[PDB]
């Protein structure tokens, strides 16, 4: 019954995951940015989209739009994800477009060029232990249901011997007899 | 797990590049195994990136790539006591736009109320996005965005009082697809956004992203169009065609949006 | 062996290699509000007001006394608060060492002609100045109002100092 | 004559079946995403996506000196059968002193369960 | 002559009513009766009572949210978008988004459904879930909460 129900839940919540294949590096001052999150320094750094003037500019509008340019961001950080294609893809004025993305651009958050095959690894305090991150389930994929239903399923582990092994985003299974 | 195995980061643009291809459709600018998939963004590369190059997307993105240097804006030096903060001028602008061998086709939405951004800067970033950098082609667009500018700056700003309502019909084409529409819009109500009416309608048809922009904006053109014909009088408020069943406001009431694939 | 071995990765310059310069680093440290941050790009600036001034003079880079101006106003709340045992927690301690920092970074730049120009022509740390020399005054004379607590004297001592530096310079310019 | 409304309505329900099945056939069956130009990257329903991150979740290994990292995710779905809707928006101002007790009740517990889970 | 017209609605909804789905309606919106208006709406949704236009009117609200209800249960395991609802009523489109979001707040919509029928947007994957990695003045280092 509801064994099969959470089988095939934990099937199609992996099936549509989004597999990371690069490693995101971001600077240590954009320690404080959070993905569903709005934080202090946005809301001041952008005043218009808060204060109640306009319709066309509501938080919700402003979450939406940098949600969408972190994820376009993080699917392929090694482009650069220029501006003309945000505004082709997003339905605001230029000049909100614009104010944003530089936003995100110097902050680090968005287009932070290094090259790092440059610099070692270090370890922070926080370490050696198992780091699960609980994001909330995805509709459209919860059972059809024509008593309580709590779900707390786990779909994809990795694991890593080192820090740089976690910067490399180089697991166990692999590296163990690579050459 | 070497240093040098990483990858750099956020140096190449590939962008140009897909602009000016046919397999890529853009409406602007022109002249285990993988199934039946294009990206690897779903597919899980088994903890090698190399793996990525299965794709002939990703490859051309590596083979015909440029190095690019970063914008450097005014670091939005945001003003002294400014932005009295009206709620807003949207105005659309269009771009048609023949360079050397090139057609520019392009839209988009312009807040005149907003002084944060000028013309000239919007040029300079759209014509190093494109990698068409010629003063030239910067003036002419600058001087087109401010010659629309000033054309339909007063008439935005014209707050309607009395209850209109309007029989609209859309019509967008992209490229080849044609999109078609007929509602009854009231210019009174500012709840509803044609936004929120784009994104809407994209949602329940199931069209690609590049639809909500579009819509919305020429949906703003029309209602400006109309303004103008409310200022000068010329616009009648007696009747509305809505089919409804026998008093008004009932069950039938028009048809419904399209899309269709055209050719000739 | 790596996907950097294309040709297009043969071309990178110098100036990012590393990822952000230094100034910057330190002016979006001081700008985010983590004290991890603070506390790292404090002691930088610190290192570099007294090795080299000349790179962080306030008047080649503006808007830069204004963030030291966050970090010492609070300091004079908690000096106008210093007269009973008020530092019980850790958060109070470090605000008191950061408000330090930042006036002696202070110091050490009105030691130039440039910077001290750019200070006398700011209401806000002119006062500053006047509230720490009255209160100095009130324990001097041994007025009954304001009374130090021995145990906080330490941080007092060494406020009195920094403070007096300041009042030189821009006693030329009164 | 008494058929008019019927049609009319069964027509809506016929057209929004259309609509379902044609944005399933384009968009999950033919191809599972459609890959998009300007940014070179996929689109896929933002139904089959999260939205949030409900916080983290730490332990510690079965041995000591056990250096390792176990990064893994997790969905949560508190009370899977009962739905949300926008009922945590509606000010109190609105349905109160018009209501039953048990609707009363009601209308807090639906409040609570959506704000609960919004936590862990 | 008009009661005749109403008798004619009357035995119109009757017919629909005899030929729609049963659902379940969820216990916080028991208040709610097919043929009155309870005040809850008239605070909620404003603007149909203060004679505003010539177009929005009481009477027309309450066919218009019937007409939605109904079209509802004749299917109850599908979402019920707003472009068929648009597609067969006469209003400003502003208005039937109003009444659409009221309806589905109070589950008298959208409550049970296949979710697998609900509209969503196209945007890109969701990189929460990724590994990030900061860039300390010393080297990079893992980030990971405390």
């Amino acid at each position: 019954n509801y064994e099969q129900e959470a089988q095939k839940l934990e099937e199609k919540a992996l099936r549509f995951l989004a597999k990371q294949t690069h490693p995101v590096i971001i600077p240590s001052f954009a320690s404080w940015f959070d993905i569903s999150k709005i934080h202090e320094i946005e809301k001041r750094s952008n005043p218009d989209f808060f204060n109640d003037s306009s319709r066309f500019k509501t938080p919700k509008a402003y979450k939406d739009t940098r949600n969408f340019i972190i994820n376009t961001y993080r699917l392929s950080p090694y482009e650069y994800l220029t501006i003309t294609a945000v505004r082709r893809n997003v339905a605001m004025d230029v000049a909100s477009i614009v104010k944003i993305h530089a936003f995100l651009e110097k902050w680090g958050l968005i287009n932070y060029q290094i090259d790092p095959r440059t610099k070692p690894s270090l370890i922070g305090p926080s370490f050696t232990g198992h780091f699960q991150v609980v994001l909330d389930t995805p509709q459209g994929l919860k059972p059809f249901l024509p008593k309580e239903f709590p779900v707390n399923l786990t779909i994809k582990k990795n694991v890593y011997d080192s820090a740089q092994d976690f910067n490399a985003l180089q697991d166990e299974s692999r590296n163990s007899r690579q050459i | 797990s070497h240093q040098n195995q990483l990858i750099p980061q956020a140096y190449i643009s590939n962008f140009h590049n897909r602009l000016t291809n046919e397999d890529d459709g853009i409406p602007i600018f022109t002249m285990q195994d993988i199934g039946n998939a294009v990206l690897p963004d779903l597919q899980d590369q088994h903890h090698n990136p190399f793996n990525i190059l299965r794709y002939p997307k990703i490859r051309d993105t590596f083979i015909n790539g440029k190095v690019v240097s970063p914008y450097r804006l005014n670091t939005d030096q945001e003003t002294k006591a400014n932005a009295n903060s009206g709620e807003a001028i949207m105005i659309p602008i269009t771009l048609d736009i023949e360079h050397m061998g090139h057609t520019i086709k392009d839209q988009f939405l312009w807040n005149y109320n907003d002084d944060s951004i000028s013309p000239e800067e919007f040029a300079s970033i759209y014509c190093k996005d494109l990698d068409m950098t010629s003063a030239t082609l910067q003036t002419q667009i600058a001087n087109i965005i401010k010659e629309q500018l000033k054309d339909l700056e007063n008439i935005a700003a014209t707050e309607i009082m009395s209850d209109l309502h309007v029989i609209i019909n859309l019509t967008c084409n992209l490229q080849d697809r044609f999109f078609e529409d007929n509602f009854q819009w009231n210019l009174n109500d500012k709840s509803l956004t044609p936004e929120r009416f784009a994104t809407s309608i994209v949602q329940d048809l199931g069209l690609t992203r590049e639809f909500i922009p579009l819509i919305s904006q020429s949906l703003h053109e029309t209602i400006l169009k109309i303004k103008k014909d409310w200022v000068d009088g010329h616009l009648i408020q007696d009747h509305v065609p809505n089919d409804a069943a026998f008093d008004i406001d009932e069950l039938g009431s028009n048809w419904c949006p399209r899309v269709e694939i055209l050719t000739k | 062996y790596s996907l950097a071995n294309f040709n297009v990765f043969q071309s990178l310059p110098k100036e990012t290699a590393r990822g952000v310069d230094d100034l910057t680093r330190m002016e979006m440290a001081l700008l985010s509000g983590i004290p991890e941050e603070i506390k790292w790009s404090l002691k930088k600036y610190l290192t570099y007001s007294n090795k080299a001034p000349y790179m962080i003079s306030l008047r080649t880079l503006p808007d830069l006394l204004p963030l030291f101006k966050t970090f010492i106003l609070p300091l004079e709340r908690i000096v106008e608060g210093l007269n009973k045992s008020s530092i019980c927690d850790s958060k109070a301690m470090d605000s008191l060492q950061m408000g330090l920092n930042a006036l002696l970074i202070l110091r050490n730049l009105a030691q130039d002609t440039d910077s001290v120009q750019i200070l006398v022509k700011d209401r806000e740390i002119k006062s500053f100045i006047l509230f720490i020399l009255k209160k100095f005054q009130c324990v001097a004379t041994g007025d009954n109002k304001w009374q130090l607590y021995e145990g906080n004297a330490t941080f007092f001592n060494e406020l009195t100092h920094y403070t007096l530096d300041l009042m030189e310079a821009i006693s030329s310019y009164i | 004559s008494t058929n008019w409304l019927y049609q009319h309505s069964a027509a809506c329900s016929r057209f929004n079946s259309d609509l379902f099945y044609d944005r399933v056939k384009v968009l999950l069956v033919d191809q599972q995403g459609l890959r998009d130009a300007y940014t070179n990257i996929l689109h896929i329903p933002e139904s089959t996506q999260s939205t949030t991150v409900l916080g983290w979740r730490r332990s510690k290994n079965d041995s000591p000196s056990d250096t390792s990292i176990v990064y893994e995710t997790v969905i949560h779905d508190n009370d899977l059968n009962k739905p949300k809707t926008g009922l945590s928006e509606i000010p109190k101002e609105i349905y109160e002193d018009v209501v039953d007790e048990d609707v009363l009740r009601a209308i807090t517990e639906q409040q609570n369960f959506e704000k609960c889970n919004e936590y862990i | 002559y008009e009661q005749e017209a109403q008798k004619l609605e009357e035995k119109a909804l009757r017919f629909l009513a005899k030929q729609t789905h049963p659902v379940i309606i969820p216990s916080f919106a028991s208040w709610f009766d097919i043929s009155k208006i309870h005040e809850i709406e008239k605070r909620s949704n404003p603007d149909f009572f203060n004679d505003s236009s010539r177009f929005k009117t009481p009477k027309a609200y309450k066919d218009t949210r019937n007409f939605i209800i109904n079209t509802y249960r004749l299917s109850p395991y599908e979402y019920l978008t707003i472009t068929a609802v648009r597609r067969n009523v006469a209003m400003d489109v502003a208005s039937i988004v109003k009444i659409h979001a009221f309806l589905e707040k109070w589950g008298l919509i959208n409550y049970q459904i296949d979710p697998r029928t609900k509209p969503s947007l196209i945007g890109p994957s969701f990189t929460g879930h990724f590994q990030v990695v900061l860039d300390t003045p010393q080297g990079l280092k893992p980030f990971l909460p405390e």
